[PDB]
């Protein structure tokens, strides 16, 4: 990682063990719950591609998942290189070589080079952009580890509405839908796949109620 | 910017004149860099006082075998040979500079200087620079070749380096 | 091959199918006997590498034998490349390159190039060189299958001296031993492996008899 507390540009530190024991542990005991994504983000803050690789490789279990995550990275890395022309002659004075799909995944670039582009003005933030590729992977992976699918959720007649919204939310959180749809699902779809006695009370209550009231109906 | 490099050309001892070259370092960086550093001799070896061992009228003039002197020697500044870097530049007509090699991945220090348009060399020999001044001294050089390459005078890079 | 005068006009045409039937036949008929070798030589007059390859390719039998041979040929092809460097730099119009081990094998070259080499002044006989690299592998394949050791050739109790000589000489043929070691063997070992009653007669013609004076007796 990079050290926060230095006012100068780009002073760095060898990766904590505690950071890596906790990553392995949340992967062991949370089983790719969507909760893994903000957690992974607290841990990976301030980190480099060498360090994000060191993190990726450290997980010995789960090797299918790990191969899927790397397939995400390489697809993004192919995209990254497809989009950009990339200059092949000597660089002009005071300036540096612009980073490829391999340089951000940290396979051709070395630690010194990774440091160079974050030093620079504009910085190119290769730890962030590699972490973006890793979060985009894990967002696929969590959905996949989650059995439930949002339209297959429907309230039993005898099922409490607190219990039903809990599982609805859990299923919705894991899904990968556009915002506007999610707004519509939370407005009309949720109430329409409720049970009729419950939906009869929810309609009676009306749409002008608080969500606090809506949870204490039925 | 790549600084222009020259060879001084003498024949049998007697000077013949000077050749100047410009190298396409922006297209072909370690090939151009190789012929530039072997021109200075900054690495403790290079083209200075090494004969032109293969000269053939209306095709090319060849040199940079500084070890054997015969067309089986030469070495890159990187040691041994190097990979064909980029084959973008065409052999577009006389004064083109391009890398003599024995098939794939054998570019040492040897080169040849086009005195005709040789279109069949595109994709087999990397074009890596082009003649700046002194092309008619390479016309004077060619006169001392034969049809097999056999030189009938000793044709020698007297001095070489780079130009501000 | 070259056809109608190797020093004539230098006319060329394909390896006959009549050659090929006779060639497939004789390995079928005669195995890896050393008799297929001058049979190979007399078929291959003025042949190109492309012609020689067709001889090997068409056989369809003997695929371990053929493999062991093609491996032996590639070792001689490799020696040629190793011994000969190519002189560096581009081919002039009207002129032709120095042939490598796989050029004479016919794998990195075409007929147009082979004819060039073969019909230059003075001629560069790449066909001949590669015919010898075949025959050098055939000699080894012959020897592999060869009747049992010469040093173990010993006249039997119901066996004439003529049949013994026969058998002795037939083993001497598929033996690749020096013609000096073979002569000394024809002289010494022949007699000292002969049967007592025959050896006596053989010794009683004295030292240094002609085979005919020996065969006349015994």
């Amino acid at each position: 990682p990079i050290v926060q507390n230095i006012q100068g540009q780009m002073v760095h530190q060898a990766i904590s063990p505690r950071t890596l024991n906790a990553w392995v542990k949340v992967v062991e005991e949370k089983a790719f719950s969507p909760e893994v994504i903000p957690m992974f983000s607290a841990l990976s803050e301030g980190a480099t591609p060498q360090d994000l690789n060191t993190m990726l490789n450290t997980v010995g279990g789960h090797q299918a998942a790990m191969q899927m995550l790397k397939e995400t990275i390489n697809e993004e890395a192919a995209e990254w290189d497809r989009v950009h022309p990339v200059h092949a002659g000597p660089i002009a004075p005071g300036q540096m070589r612009e980073p490829r799909g391999s340089d951000i995944a940290g396979t051709t670039s070395t630690l010194q080079e990774q440091i160079g582009w974050m030093t620079n003005n504009p910085p190119i933030p290769v730890g962030e952009i590699y972490k973006r590729w890793i979060i985009l992977g894990l967002n696929k992976i969590v959905r996949m580890y989650s059995p439930t699918s949002i339209l297959d959720i429907r309230q039993g007649p005898k099922e409490p509405f607190r219990d039903y919204v809990d599982r609805f939310y859990k299923t919705l959180r894991a899904e990968q839908a556009s915002q506007e749809v999610k707004n519509w699902m939370t407005e009309t779809l949720l109430v329409q796949n409720a049970n009729p006695d419950c939906k009869t009370i929810l309609k009676a209550l009306g749409p002008a109620a608080t969500l606090e009231e809506m949870m204490t109906a039925c | 910017v790549n600084p222009t490099v020259f060879f001084d050309i003498a024949v049998d001892g007697e000077p013949l004149g000077r050749v100047s070259f410009e190298l396409f370092a922006d297209k072909v960086p370690k090939t151009a860099e190789n012929f530039r550093a072997l021109s200075t001799g900054e690495k403790g070896f290079g083209y200075k006082g090494s004969c032109f061992h293969r000269i053939i009228p209306g095709f090319m003039c060849q040199g940079g075998d500084f070890t054997r002197h015969n067309g089986t020697g030469g070495k890159s500044i990187y040691g041994e040979k190097f990979e064909d870097e980029n084959f973008i530049l065409k052999h577009t007509g006389p004064g083109i500079l391009s890398m003599a090699n024995a098939g794939p991945n054998t570019n040492g220090s040897q080169f040849f200087i086009c005195t005709a348009k040789t279109e069949w060399l595109d994709g087999k020999h990397v074009v890596f620079g082009k003649v700046k001044e002194g092309m008619n001294i390479v016309e004077a050089m060619e006169r001392f070749g034969s049809r097999n390459g056999k030189t009938s005078k000793k044709i020698t890079i007297a001095d070489c380096g780079q130009l501000e």
